[PDB]
């Protein structure tokens, strides 16, 4: 049903969810153990809190620094591979794992 | 009040008849037995513990 | 042996004299308030509980 | 033990540190306290410098790199019933009175500009990038007006004397 | 009397006492100076107990040594601790935040067999903490206090149960140890007595026996008349030793093959080799009391025997027969009966001394592996006793004990009574006790063995009511651990002056007569039938030829801070509880008048809580200032006390310590020299003496409200000072290092006038709540500006100022002047943590007057909060025009059984006005068995109701008829304790004569200025985005389950989804309706809460799909 | 000994939040092995790489 | 009772497959975040131990399986994840719970939800709210009986914004910036103000 919860909802369904479904909701998939560098604090690449997978840490900024503005919005770019959008998408998207 | 309101069975258990008729009582060794003589055709109702 | 509501059973018996008769029978009981308020409708309410 | 201890220095702390760091930090910790045993005397950060052949300041680095994180799940009162997670303020948040305050000033940032005449707000816009994020330049400025940059330099400054007045300063000096 | 500097306070106490009260600390003194060994100590033992001086780390280090390895080719031995003097006195440890402490050291020797090397070197063990010269604890600058533990000693215990459904009496035993593992001899619904051993049902007795190796024959001899062995042993099914053997290996290990040299160790491992079961030296004692087996032979050998576990189950089978007593063979006789778990005979007293002395074990414990590791990979004629031992667990065990330990606990000090019952606690709860979910009902009681060894009064009353109670006044700890109290002996009705000091069985073996009983001066009793206590708690009376004890005095069965309050005879005993409670909690004021009426327990308990300069040598005083005083000994030489004027106690308040000798006076060896928070002249004074009215006056005293005049306010009767710190801290970062200065970027120069040229403020600069303490900026980093920023900074041509200002503000609600700065340093060489470059603490100081909010409260419970402060001339005056002070309530007094207040507030009239009885034509029958000097007293005179004994009410009426008037011939109170007062506002005499005299009330820590709180909007959470708590921070209220009830009951709906969305979790909601409130329109439409989104997630991230659907 | 002042690593903005414009953008289909096919939006001149993680 | 669960299964259009689990989703970052503190200390959420734990556990055994070890090795290693899956959905529930330094069992998702501290109870039913105050209270006997007592201090700060928005409207400050100043000055007009507010 709704997914933009414009407060209009009649109904709570739950149900078991399948493997089919966990790969549809992730976004990518976390292959490495780590969280931060220890150096320059940021978010490591395919960690656990990987810009690529759950989105930007700053406002419409790449990883890289080429797209930097609103401008770009809504693409993603070609060398770091960070969508460039707002940066409260890390509360809502989601990853899995491949046992 | 709170074993009320959960109906639990209570601790201080009193039997009640079943049926109408009159008693057999029965002064046992350290615990009584009560039994109620049915006014028809019905087996008589033991209470014994 | 499934407890449920006085409406909605009695409501499918009305859909069952139709459509070949037989009645479901059914005995009213008694039962607590953490038993009662658990088997809800909503599993969201009795969740939170 | 090469493939015990190389794997208890990958996947040991919750932020990975590589193996060159976590030796010297290791090697840190039994310097100072086989010095602490046979000194009775916990040593200085030059002494433990002195002892490793390196510099006290990369000394408090190494000391400062091998802090282990918390974590937001225990209990910081006298009895269990409160998260350490539960205290922390979320300084990233919006402030909320500057936000509303951001958006008066720009009402009244729309109402000083619009108080002169259009080819100089127009250009003030263009240049600071209002209208747009990206400001435009002075070539970008005289190529949408039809002249050179030269005659929009001039009015830039002429408009910037203009606002410098007491007259367009004294609502907008308290914005700062 | 008896203490040089003493006031003279006549006491209305009718009998003598023989025993003067102990010094007060020396529970915690006394088990510390156990723990290390001090001579002092050691020559106490050798009066008390000469047969084994031994100290906490001597037991410790020999219960250690000897370590050896596997092969037992090496060992490693320990011996002689030995400590150093402490590296800093106490003061400069307090200001410098360094740890009070001195180092420990070992002679250590390792000892190779085979060769033979013997090797002796002084091991630095680590650095010990000491203990100062009250008996606190200082841990890293802050002080604290190690808190006494009530848990229960080993043994056995044997109690009974009924089973309810046959109604017969199922016995039991549990012989618990310390370190160790259970066993329980039960007796089932059958009379099969089943062995469950650490919890793992079954097995009747004959395994256990057979186990043992005893033969059918030899149960049959032993266990013969026990039809119920009888029966286990017909019941058995199993014969042979072995046999039992493999039944008890694969039952108690199973999952593991048995073989028969297993369970030939197994066995005795568990319950006779010392390494895996000692019950202590406690243990061994009371077991070898409860049974009877060995009388005279000294404590060794504290593991268990087969002798003994026989013991208890013959012990067990003759309690289930019914006998009265048992002798086993080979020891004396002894009864027969059940054990109690909560008789103080049972429970001990684990103090600090054995508090450290677990700890430091536990850390040997893990260095012995250590060494016991190392003596094997290292290689031999090579390895040294320095190279072996590691004493990081130890240092680590001993830091983890002090900081973080929920019985080293912060010290409380708001004043010196709240000091002194910080110690000398019990607790029965902690780390090795029960918890309070735990908490049955009837370890909350007070057992009848109680009387003396623990007040029955002095408690908290929240949840942890009779969980932590107070010692009483004359108790002193055994060597064991269990409470003893003194007892004068009797002979023949002849009461001696003897005291024995008794524990509780002692206690229960004898009768003990009462307190006040009517001795005729001689020894002997005046009437034959006196009241007694029986064994079990019962009250008889008994011919006099039967008693054989008698206790010390009255007040023995009762604590300190409640024996400070008068009259308690009357009182109830929970308001007598609330009183004692909110005795401690009284603030210090600024000028600490000593009572006019109060008991016989402030001058001890104020000199021995050592919050009072006492003079520890006699002499001449040479020099007094405000700061230091030089006494001048008789031979020669001289000495310094320096005071402490306006330091900061442990929660905020002032700590002053004036001096109260002249420069020409001679000091005694103890006499008090220097007054300290709360005290005055030597003793206690936590308030004022009030002039007091109990009539209820106009509603503004209702329901226990007090109002008060304001000559209080005016004549700073109730003025306490405050004194709190800031502290910040300038320290490294990823982007540059932060600094302290003058130049905060975006500011004016408006408040940078009370600051100093380094950047933090002068002294003496009186601040409000949002200044500059120090001026702190933080390197900002690079960031994107605005474009209206960006031209507003080309229109004003200001630049970047590229560093961001976080300096350190006075938070909300605070003012008061600048004491003192004390700024540490990285460039002077001080000794900051790692990474910290300048650290600085500034102290503001206020000084609170007293307001309406605040919480006042007398001596006997009857607390309230300031109603209204009425100015001076509407308040009730007498007939001479004197106002009266506060107006307190009379609907409160006979609802509460605390009429103590009201015989304080006639004695307190009498004391304070003087009296004179007139023996003319002798004696008057009401006073002829006062004391002499009390037949007439001067006006402002102090008097002494000690707290059992005290002023009888036929004395307060002959007391209160005589009563001397005041400048001219005028006696405004009448025989009933009564005045007419006049009106102050209307101007007509109320019509009825009401009750006045001089009260004592104190002035609580539950002022307002802590209390009162608001929040528009401040911060907010993290995970979710509710806003935050606690005054602390901004904060808000907590809008709970039960008010959203309240709001759903009353039908208001609206108000509910405003409270639930747009005021909490509405993100996107908050600054719209900010926006919307600052603007003036309409508050907008709400939405969805963020937590409802984070209940989604962690729903979908639990594998469970859960889709919202419109339709 | 300071007060718990957190910051998640990354800073916040705000812009205006226009979608009447953007820069143009092309579509590339990507293509696993197992039958899947993915679209990710470059921008219009940007060089697409021949490989892609899905 | 098996009746139960089999027609639960039958009648829905469920399948039972969904009881083993193929593929583990992750919870979002920002809902297990690692804030970093003022000074550089940071603070982890204790979901990336068990998180970080299965991760390994999982490449482990993808390199056990592609270089060929003997059964023993791969079965324990598969028991090893399973029980790392096991704890990190209900910490505690089979066996010894999983403790942290200190010996503090870590807080499992199922423990997000469970007792008193769950979401339920704690942040859905029940919130801290903003336009809040609280204080000691007296006995106000001259009121009359739908009134109360405040403090001019308290509702000084819980009418901030309504008293912002009058004293700009009454021109005694310029704008938001210098009232908001005003107020928190406290200068002697607004009070005035705060009446009528
Ligand atoms: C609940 C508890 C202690 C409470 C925090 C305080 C006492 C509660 C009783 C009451 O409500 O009055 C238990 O205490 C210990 C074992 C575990 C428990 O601690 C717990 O589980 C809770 C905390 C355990 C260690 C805490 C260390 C730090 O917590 C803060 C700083 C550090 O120590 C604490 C200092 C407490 C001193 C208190 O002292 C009391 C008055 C105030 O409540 C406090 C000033 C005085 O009445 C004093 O006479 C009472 C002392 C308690 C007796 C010893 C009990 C054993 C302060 C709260
Ligand atoms: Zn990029």
């Amino acid at each position: 049903g709704a997914m933009l919860d414009v407060n209009f909802f009649d109904e709570l369904r739950i149900g078991l969810a399948t493997a089919e479904d966990i790969r549809q909701w992730s976004y990518g998939e976390v292959k490495k153990p780590e969280t931060i560098n220890y150096r320059t604090l940021k978010p490591e690449k395919d960690g656990l809190f990987c810009e690529k997978i759950f989105g930007p840490t700053r406002d419409w900024e790449c990883y890289c620094g080429k797209y930097k503005r609103v401008r770009f919005k809504g693409i993603i770019c070609e060398r770091c591979g960070v969508e460039v959008t707002r940066a409260k998408v890390r509360r809502e998207r989601m990853g899995h794992i491949e046992l | 009040v709170q074993e009320l309101f959960e109906a639990r069975v209570p601790r201080g258990k009193a039997p009640i008849a079943d049926v109408t008729g009159r008693v057999r009582l029965e002064d046992g060794e350290r615990f009584y037995k009560i039994t109620i003589v049915p006014d028809d055709g019905g087996e008589e109702v033991v209470y014994d513990k | 042996g499934s407890l449920i509501d006085r409406a909605e059973f009695e409501a499918e018996n009305r859909r069952v004299v139709a459509e070949g008769g037989e009645p479901a029978a059914g005995r009213p009981v008694l039962m607590g308030i953490t038993k009662a308020s658990l088997a809800t409708d909503s599993w969201l309410s009795a969740a939170s509980f | 033990r090469q493939a015990i201890t190389r794997a208890m220095a990958d996947q040991a702390r919750t932020i990975r540190i590589p193996v060159h760091m976590v030796e010297v930090i290791n090697k840190l910790g039994r310097i100072q306290r086989e010095l602490l045993q046979d000194l009775g005397r916990e040593p200085t950060p030059e002494e433990l410098a002195k002892e490793m052949d390196i510099t006290p300041e990369k000394v408090l680095e190494i000391q400062q790199y091998a802090r282990e994180p918390i974590s937001l799940d225990q209990t910081i009162g006298d009895e269990g019933d409160s998260q350490l997670g539960d205290f922390i303020e979320d300084s990233e948040a919006v402030v909320a009175v500057d936000a509303v305050s951001f958006t008066l000033l720009q009402d009244q940032l729309q109402s000083v500009l619009d108080t002169l005449s259009e080819r100089e707000a127009g250009v003030v816009r263009l240049r600071f990038g209002l209208t747009d994020g990206q400001p435009r330049t002075l070539d970008e400025i005289g190529q949408v007006y039809g002249v050179t940059r030269e005659r929009i330099r001039q009015i830039e400054s002429k408009t910037m004397s203009k606002l410098r007045h007491p007259s367009r300063s004294q609502v907008l000096r308290d914005y700062l | 009397n008896s203490v040089p500097g003493a006031p003279n306070r006549v006491s209305f106490a009718k009998l003598r006492e023989p025993l003067e009260v102990p010094g007060l600390l020396d529970v915690q003194t006394d088990s510390f100076e156990w723990l290390i060994g001090s001579p002092r100590w050691r020559e106490s033992a050798a009066e008390r107990g000469d047969v084994n001086p031994v100290g906490g780390l001597e037991e410790v280090l020999y219960e250690l040594s000897p370590i050896e390895d596997f092969s037992g080719s090496m060992s490693l031995s320990f011996s002689d601790p030995r400590f150093d003097d402490v590296k800093a006195p106490v003061d400069e440890c307090k200001d410098k935040d360094m740890t009070y402490a001195a180092p420990l050291f070992v002679t250590a020797e390792f000892i190779n067999n085979n060769t033979g090397e013997i090797k002796s070197q002084t091991v630095f063990m680590g650095d010990f903490p000491m203990m100062t010269e009250k008996g606190t604890f200082i841990i890293n600058g802050t002080e604290r206090v190690v808190v006494s533990q009530l848990v229960r000693s080993p043994g056995v215990y044997f109690d009974e149960t009924i089973d309810k459904s046959t109604d017969k009496t199922l016995h039991s035993v549990k012989v618990i140890p310390s370190r160790g593992a259970w066993l329980e001899f039960d007796v089932d619904k059958r009379d099969t007595v089943g062995v469950r051993i650490d919890r793992k049902r079954r097995q009747p007795v004959t395994v256990l026996l057979k186990a043992l190796g005893w033969t059918s024959e030899q149960i049959v001899e032993r266990f013969g008349f026990s039809e119920i062995m009888r029966s286990t042993l017909e019941k058995d099914n199993t014969v042979g030793t072995d046999e039992a053997l493999l039944d008890i290996y694969r039952k108690l290990r199973p999952g593991e093959p048995p073989t028969k040299e297993s369970a030939q160790t197994l066995l005795e491992n568990l319950f006779f080799k010392e390494k895996r079961y000692d019950l202590a030296r406690v243990g061994r004692y009371k077991v070898n009391k409860k049974l009877g087996l060995h009388v005279g032979e000294p404590i060794t050998s504290s593991t268990l025997t087969e002798e003994d576990v026989v013991a208890t189950i013959e012990y067990l089978v003759r309690l289930h027969e019914g006998q009265t007593t048992m002798t086993v063979p080979g020891g004396v006789e002894v009864p027969v009966e059940t054990d109690d778990i909560d008789h103080f005979g049972n429970r001990r007293l684990r103090t600090v001394g054995e508090l450290i002395q677990n700890q430091i074990r536990v850390g040997m414990s893990r260095m012995e592996r250590v060494v016991r590791e190392r003596m094997t990979t290292q290689d031999v004629e090579a390895i040294t006793p320095q190279t072996l031992i590691n004493i990081r667990p130890v240092v680590a065990a001993i830091k983890e004990f002090f900081g973080t330990s929920q019985l080293s606990q912060f010290m409380d000090q708001n004043n010196p009574l709240s000091g002194l019952t910080h110690k000398r606690r019990l607790s029965a709860l902690g780390p090795g006790g029960l918890s309070r979910e735990r908490a049955g009902l009837e370890v909350r009681d007070v057992h009848p063995s109680h009387y003396g060894r623990m007040c029955p009064i002095e408690t908290p009353e929240g949840p942890n009511i009779g969980l932590i109670g107070s010692l009483s006044v004359y108790a002193r700890v055994n060597p064991f651990g269990f409470i003893e109290t003194p007892y004068r002996k009797v002979v023949d009705g002849v009461v001696s002056d003897e005291i024995v000091y008794l524990t509780a069985d002692e206690e229960d073996r004898h009768v003990v007569a009462q307190a006040n009983s009517p001795i005729d001066a001689d020894g002997r009793f005046v009437e034959p039938r006196v009241l007694v206590r029986r064994k079990a708690g019962e009250v008889e009376y008994v011919p006099s030829s039967e008693v054989d004890y008698m206790d010390v005095s009255p007040r023995q069965m009762v604590s300190v801070a409640t024996a400070m309050i008068p009259f308690l005879e009357h009182d109830d005993a929970n308001r007598a509880l609330m009183g004692a409670n909110m005795q401690r909690q009284a603030v210090p004021l600024v000028r600490s008048e000593a009572p006019l009426v109060g008991t016989g327990m402030e001058l001890r308990a104020a000199i021995d809580a050592g919050d009072v300069v006492v003079a520890e040598e006699s002499g001449v005083i040479e020099e007094v200032s405000a700061d230091y005083i030089t006494v001048m000994h008789d031979n020669g030489t001289r000495r310094t006390y320096r005071m402490r004027k306006f330091a900061r106690s442990n929660h905020g308040t002032c700590a002053n310590q004036c001096p109260i000798v002249d420069a020409g006076d001679r000091v005694e060896a103890g006499q008090v020299i220097a007054d300290g928070p709360c005290t005055d002249d030597g003793e206690m004074a936590l308030g004022k003496n009030l002039l007091v009215a109990i009539m209820p006056w106009e509603g503004h005293n209702y329901e226990d409200a007090i109002i008060l005049s304001n000559r209080l306010v005016e004549e700073d009767v109730l003025t306490s000072i405050h004194i709190e710190e800031h502290e910040i801290d300038a320290r490294d970062t990823k982007l540059g290092a932060e600094e302290i200065t003058r130049d905060i970027p975006n500011i004016s120069d408006e408040v940078l006038a009370d600051l100093d040229e380094r950047g933090i403020v002068r002294i003496g600069a009186e601040v409000r709540d949002g200044d500059i303490l120090v001026g702190k900026v933080t390197p900002k980093g690079e960031t994107e500006l605005t474009p209206e920023e960006r031209l507003l900074r080309a229109i004003f041509g200001e630049k970047a100022r590229e560093v961001r200002d976080t300096s350190l503000k006075v938070p909300h609600g605070e003012s008061g002047k600048v004491i003192g700065i004390r700024v540490f340093s990285r460039e002077d060489e001080d000794e900051l943590p790692a990474g910290v470059n300048e650290l600085v603490r500034v102290y503001v100081a206020q000084k609170r007057k007293i307001s309406d909010g605040d919480k006042l409260a007398g001596r006997h419970g009857n607390k309230g909060v300031i109603g209204k402060i009425l100015p001076v001339e509407d308040m009730p005056f007498l007939a001479d025009g004197t106002p009266v002070d506060i107006i307190l309530n009379t609907h409160g007094v006979p609802r509460r059984m605390n009429i103590g207040q009201i015989l304080e507030t006639h004695l307190g009239w009498c004391a304070h006005s003087g009296w004179k009885v007139d023996a003319a034509k002798g004696v008057p029958d009401w006073a002829a068995r006062l004391p002499d000097e009390l037949l007439e007293a001067q006006p402002n005179a102090i008097v002494s109701t000690p707290v059992f004994d005290g002023a009888q009410e036929a004395e307060l009426q002959g007391l209160l008829s005589c009563t001397l008037p005041n400048r001219d011939g005028d006696v405004l109170v009448d025989a009933d304790g009564k005045a007419m007062l006049f009106d102050g506002r209307s101007g007509e005499p109320f019509p009825y004569p009401v009750t006045v005299g001089y009260m004592y009330i104190m002035k609580l820590h539950h002022l307002v200025d802590d209390k009162i709180h608001a929040r528009s909007t401040g911060p907010y959470s993290m995970i979710t985005q509710q806003p935050l708590g606690g005054k602390a921070q901004f904060g808000g209220q907590r809008f709970g389950e039960m008010e959203c009830w309240a709001m759903q009951a009353y039908g208001a709906a609206y108000t509910l989804q405003e409270l639930l969305t747009i005021k909490s979790d509405d993100t996107v909601g908050r600054v719209k309706v900010y926006e919307a409130i600052v603007k003036g329109e309409n508050i907008p439409e709400p939405g969805i809460p963020e937590s409802f989104k984070v209940l989604l997630k962690e729903l979908q991230s639990l594998c469970l799909n859960v889709e919202v659907l419109s339709s | 000994d300071r007060v718990l002042r957190g910051s998640r690593l990354g800073a916040v903005s705000y812009e205006t939040d226009r979608n009447h414009d953007l820069a143009p953008r092309q579509i590339a289909r990507y293509r696993t092995d197992n039958g899947e096919e993915f679209e990710v939006p470059f921008a219009d001149d940007a060089e697409i790489p021949g490989t892609w993680l899905c | 009772k098996r009746l139960k669960v089999v027609a639960a299964f039958q009648q829905s259009g469920n399948s039972p497959m969904g009881m083993v689990l193929d593929a583990v989703p992750v919870i979002p970052p920002e809902l297990r975040p690692m804030v970093q503190l003022d000074g550089g200390r940071f603070a982890t959420s204790d979901l990336n131990d068990l998180y970080r734990r299965v991760i390994n556990r999982n490449n482990r055994l993808k390199r056990l399986i592609d270089l060929g070890a003997p059964e023993i090795i791969v079965n324990n290693e598969k028991r090893m994840l399973q029980e790392s899956v096991d704890a990190l959905f209900d910490n505690g529930r089979r066996g010894r719970p999983v403790t942290g330094p200190g010996n503090r069992p870590l807080k499992s998702l199922s423990d997000l939800l469970k007792g008193k501290q769950g979401r339920f109870r704690q942040n859905l039913l029940g919130k801290r709210v903003d336009y809040s105050g609280r204080s000691v209270i007296v006995v106000g006997p001259q009121l009359k009986l739908h009134q109360c007592g405040l403090p001019k201090l308290m509702a000084l700060e819980l009418f901030k914004p309504f008293v912002m928005k009058r004293l700009v409207d009454l021109n005694h400050a310029q704008n938001i910036k210098s009232a908001k100043r005003m107020v928190e000055r406290q200068r002697p007009q607004v009070w005035d103000v705060l009446e009528e507010v």
